[PDB]
């Protein structure tokens, strides 16, 4: 038994040596030449009010106009962000929703939480009302995140330390991803949707192959719980947000940390992260009630989206990069531009 | 989804009659309801509208004051009290559901219609071609035109296309001049420039023959075209 | 027992160590190239005219 | 003892009034300002906020009043005389009516703990708040004929005693007595509730403090206002009919600051003695 | 300036707002209780008296209670405990027969109670503490002493003194005596006690709001 353990230690040492060999340069040095982004000024274009409790998740539709927000008052609300009109108000079977998703086709929304179930809702019914299409049971812990691949495939992360890929038609988990030793808190599909990455409470992020069903890479830079994870638009990198108050940019090909975004007087955790369309801005939500905008290539804050009276729990950028939505525990979403 | 109307039959001029439609198979409470009538030898004509929750009601000037539209959401029934009936009111009355939200399809489902017999600034929509000879397998196009431009500042061209086959209620083909309705074959296609619009059918089947009605939803007096007929 | 767990863990590290990872300098260059190639298309990085902004106030 | 009593009332109106009104202004406006900052919701906060605003507006009418008593002459003009004495009395009876609705509000919250009742909504709270301002303004309007100058003249001494007597009696009954009975009745119901539900579980902290404040609220209100209303009516009746007006008067002046002291201690009693409010005020 | 269909959409949005407000008003009247405790503390019997979270809905003397049994969540409690910030009170269950049981087992119960009571999300949330299995405690204490779990204990072995000692040993874990109250109870009497404690909490919160507390 101990021979396996020492072989594992040797493999970790070899991996570290290879990563160090590939660390000849630092992203900061290479980016020192380019001009920094100015003071990124954004103001609340819209304030989406109507939730009567903490908002825990929000997601944009691929049309960049409709968004769904989940709150623990037991409601999913589909908003028309241009007009602030409530397109739908879906009453949930369990009010402890901690995640929500919008199908890329716009036909379905998903949500889950402490019920350990991911419920898919059919928006495009002929009866004119939204009804639950499928209930995805099989996780033993709370549902932390869920993201559609197609109208029929959804991958979910759970607090039981496993991620699962589901066939919505049958309701069975086609694949189960294991290897995290802590609760999986976030999840992010690659732009091609052939790979996805997940952050866990073990302070490590793991890259998975959707079709092969096994972990390709593991990243362990963070010093604490990872609360959020987002894929860089190119699909060759991803950023993580942790309770240790720092973001960290990892690159799949270089297989190691590239940059860490932190400041001395910001000490709270990070509830969500996201990128702008180019990838120059890395917008992160914090428990100190405001979101910070980071110059992804230069590590320095470019702005602050203050204006929430409580923790900024969720954060998203439209597919066309035209706006940013930030939900909060004060029960208001705000569109910033 | 079924809308079944009743209350037709002979009525002496100046009398009163109540039309009712029974709604089943859909959330009647969340749909706006329209009444549309069709004279035995004329095209469609909007009558009245009642919004979801009965918060808004509209009538055509020809029936305003005389008629009144009401709905019973718990009983999923829609009513139309018609008083002081006149010979001009002889027509088959349809009940049409419509739900209004971003991306919805108003006028998606029509009822089977009830026949009423009376004993003996509006936008104008023009369908110049009354009839067209057509055979199956070919390509056909139907033109349309309006007095006002139907393109709104928000980017929506509020034009609707309906097909009424012999002995059948109108079926929504296109809503807002480009969006194909659910269940319609892809061979149908709509387009327009804001004031002139066209509907095209490719490799049309033998079941595609009928009268094609154009409708505008930009303003309250909703108005239909004369209708273009396709005959085998 | 833990023998299976240890074996699958060591096999997982063996897979992770066999990837063809590239130099960090090239990765940074790729990220810079992507950011610059799409900088002009990002409204948040380069604000657009109010006439184009779908979220105009009043 | 004509001479003594006379010089006495002159001394009272000259120095005592200026000194008392001066201190009431210093602490009262200071107190009413910090709480006004403290407040800035629910029906309870609306009534409490309006009470503070009404109290502050009442206190804003004292400064030129103090100077005139210090000078002994009205140098500010007739128009200011009417406005101040009207605004002074308008806010005095507006505060009394807001204290009544605070007691009603506090009674509702123990009867409908989740704010189910109609009166507990912010909208109906604001509607009642405006109605209180309007009604007090309307029912105090008949004061205008009396406060016509001639020179400065206090509300009781001004105008025709015959018409003033009945109006003062009516304003007392509508403005003071009826609100007093309503306030006492509802704070009595709050008392009974607090004493019956003091300790349903023997180990819980008792409700002694809330009961003390509820009792103190009625005691503070009744003690400060009743002497003033009694003296105003008797003084006015003194001018009616046939050196005895001197002593009836001299009594009237001494109780006037007492009634006006409520606007001084209201923010302390209703916002500082409340530990939750005081804790919020420090944190703010 | 809106088109007909835009006006209809706005009407739909207003109807949705009205329904949301009605739902929120209805929800406000609900008392939300978080049920916690050790695995074998007797939470099941307490629930009876009234794969993830389990919500129990009961009505007692015009108060509708929602009790959420989250014991089935084996995941990390630190990541979702904030979801229950705002519950009226926490019901904590411990078994008085866990001195010599091991998992020590009462020491685990005290550890969990210390974590829950001094959590930053429950600084002002009142706690209703149920001490279960008092009969089994009465039987067991006659044979095994309380010294096994509390070596510093110096009182008699009688049921009353030992029960009081355990109660105060649990209540002294409260580091914020001023802002939070613990309603200890030895387990219809249970439902009546829950109702009384909840009513006291609600009244004290209302008095805090009105400035009377």
């Amino acid at each position: 038994l101990d021979q396996l353990r020492q072989e594992a230690e040797q493999l970790k040492n070899q991996i570290r040596d290879a990563r160090k060999a590939c660390a000849d340069a630092t992203l900061s040095q290479i980016t020192n030449n380019i001009d920094p982004v100015g003071r990124i000024q954004m103001r609340t274009r819209r304030t989406l009010r109507g939730h009567l409790a903490k908002i825990y998740a929000m997601h944009w539709g691929t049309d960049s106009r409709l968004l769904v927000s989940a709150s623990q008052d037991g409601k999913l609300i589909i908003w028309d962000s241009y007009t602030t009109n409530k397109v739908h108000a879906i009453p949930l079977r369990s009010s402890w929703v901690m995640t929500c998703a919008y199908a890329p086709s716009g036909n379905y929304v998903a949500c889950g939480g402490l019920d350990n179930i991911c419920s898919i809702y059919n928006l495009k019914t002929r009866e004119g009302n939204v009804r639950v299409s499928r209930e995805l049971a099989g996780h033993t812990g709370y549902l932390s995140c869920c993201r559609f691949l197609d109208d029929n495939q959804i991958v979910t992360s759970s607090g039981d330390t496993t991620c699962a890929l589901w066939d919505i038609e049958t309701g069975q988990q086609t694949t189960t991803f294991t290897g995290h030793t802590g609760d999986v808190m976030s999840l992010s599909l690659a732009p091609d949707t052939r790979l996805f990455v997940s952050g866990a409470c073990d302070a490590s992020a793991k890259l998975w192959d959707v079709r092969e069903g096994m972990c390709r890479q593991t990243f362990t830079g963070h010093e604490s719980d990872i609360n959020a994870i987002c894929f860089f638009p190119n699909g060759n990198a991803f950023a993580t947000g942790s309770d240790d108050a720092t973001c960290r940019l990892f690159d799949l090909r270089a297989d190691q940390e590239l940059m860490t975004y932190s400041h001395d007087n910001i000490i709270c955790g990070i509830t969500s992260v996201s990128f702008s369309k180019s990838g120059r801005l890395l917008l992160a939500g914090y428990d100190d009630f405001n979101c910070n905008v980071w110059d992804a290539l230069k590590a320095d804050r470019a702005g602050v989206l203050a204006g929430h009276d409580n923790r900024v729990s969720c954060l998203g950028v439209t597919d066309d990069g035209m706006a940013v939505a930030t939900g909060s525990w004060d029960s208001f979403l705000k569109i910033w531009n | 989804v079924q809308l079944v109307e009743s209350g037709g039959g002979l009525v002496q001029p100046g009398g009163s009659r109540k039309l009712s439609c029974s709604a089943s198979g859909f959330a009647f409470s969340s749909f706006g309801m329209h009444w549309v009538r069709q004279a035995p030898e004329k095209g469609l004509e909007w009558v009245a509208y009642i919004s979801s929750g009965s918060g808004t009601i509209y009538y055509a000037d020809t029936v305003k004051g005389r008629f009144t539209i009401s709905r019973d959401d718990p009983k999923n029934t829609l009513f139309l009290q018609m008083t002081s009936l006149r010979s001009e009111d002889t027509a088959m009355y349809y009940c049409v559901r419509s739900i209004y939200y971003y991306g919805s399809s108003p006028f998606d489902f029509w009822g089977q219609g009830t026949t009423l017999t009376v004993s003996s600034s509006d936008i104008v929509m023009t369908q110049a071609t009354s009839s067209v000879p057509v055979t199956p397998g070919e390509s056909v196009s139907i033109s349309c035109r309006s007095s006002k431009s139907l393109l709104h500042s928000n980017g929506n061209t509020y034009l609707y296309w309906f097909l009424q086959r012999p002995g059948q209620s109108p079926q929504l083909l296109i809503y807002r001049m480009s969006n194909l309705a659910s269940g319609v074959p892809d061979r149908f296609s709509g387009s327009g420039s804001g004031t002139a619009f066209t509907l095209t059918i490719s490799r049309l089947e033998a079941e595609d023959v009928g009268v094609y009605y154009c409708m505008q939803h930009l303003e309250y007096p909703l108005t239909f075209g004369a209708g273009t007929k396709l005959e085998l | 027992a833990s023998i299976a767990q240890a074996r699958k863990l060591v096999e997982q590290l063996k897979m992770e160590a066999n990837i063809d990872r590239i130099k960090v300098s090239k990765a940074a260059a790729d990220l810079m190239a992507y950011c610059e190639a799409h900088a002009k298309e990002d409204p948040l990085l380069t604000p657009v005219p109010a006439s184009e902004n779908p979220f105009r106030e009043k | 003892t004509c001479k003594n009593w006379l010089a006495a009332e002159a001394a009272l109106e000259k120095y005592y009034l200026s000194i008392f009104y001066g201190i009431e202004f210093v602490v009262g406006v200071l107190g009413n300002t910090i709480v006004v900052y403290g407040y800035i919701w629910n029906s309870s906060n609306i009534y409490l906020f309006n009470l503070s605003v009404s109290d502050l507006a009442f206190l804003c009418t004292l400064p030129m009043l103090i100077r005139s008593y210090a000078n002994g002459n009205w140098i500010y003009g007739d128009v200011l005389c009417i406005s101040n004495r009207y605004v002074l009395h308008a806010n005095l009876y507006t505060s009394i009516l807001f204290l009544t609705f605070i007691s009603i509000d506090r009674y509702l919250i123990i009867k409908y703990p989740f704010r189910e009742h109609l009166l507990q909504k912010k909208e109906f709270a604001i509607l009642i708040s405006l109605a209180i301002w309007v009604l007090v303004t309307l029912e105090l309007l008949p004061i205008l004929p009396l406060i016509n100058p001639v020179t400065c003249n206090d509300f009781a001494s001004s105008g025709d005693p015959n018409y003033n007597l009945i109006y003062s009696m009516c304003l007392t009954l509508l403005g003071f007595l009826i609100p007093l009975f309503v306030m006492c009745f509802f704070y009595y119901k709050i008392a009974l509730f607090l004493k019956q539900r003091n300790r349903q579980v023997a180990t819980a902290l008792p409700l002694e403090k809330p009961l003390n404040l509820v009792i103190m609220a009625v005691v503070i209100f009744s003690v400060l206002f009743t002497p003033y209303h009694v003296m105003r009516n008797v003084r006015i009746a003194s001018r009616l009919g046939s050196c005895t007006q001197v002593v009836i008067n001299s009594f009237y002046i001494v109780t006037r600051p007492l009634a006006f002291l409520n606007s001084v201690i209201n923010p302390v009693f209703y916002f500082l003695l409340g530990d939750h409010f005081r804790d919020m005020l420090m944190n703010q | 300036t809106l088109s007909a269909e835009d006006k209809a959409a706005v009407e739909r949005s207003k109807m949705i707002d009205r329904n949301l407000r009605e739902d929120g008003e209805k929800a406000a009247r609900e008392v939300k209780l978080l049920l916690l405790g050790a695995g074998e503390s007797g939470k099941n019997t307490i629930v009876k008296q009234m794969t993830g979270i389990v919500e129990t809905h009961f009505t007692f003397k015009d108060l509708h209670f929602k009790m959420f049994d989250v014991g089935a969540q084996r995941s990390e409690r630190k990541k979702w405990i904030h979801c229950f910030e705002g519950v009226t009170a926490i019901i904590f269950c411990v078994a008085l027969s866990d001195y010599d049981l091991v998992l020590n087992r009462m020491h685990a119960s005290m550890k969990l109670f210390d974590s829950i009571c001094n959590n930053k999300w429950f600084t002002d949330t009142s706690i209703i503490l149920f001490l279960n299995k008092k009969d089994l405690f009465e039987e067991k204490i006659k044979k095994s002493p309380l010294t096994i779990c509390y070596p510093e204990y110096a009182g008699s072995n009688t049921y009353e003194e030992a029960a009081a000692y355990i109660q105060c040993q649990f209540e002294d874990l409260n580091k914020r005596k001023d802002t939070k109250e613990i309603y200890t109870h030895f387990t219809t009497k249970n439902v009546q006690f829950v109702f009384d404690a909840v009513t006291d909490v609600i009244i004290k919160n209302n008095l805090k709001d009105c400035g009377l507390f």
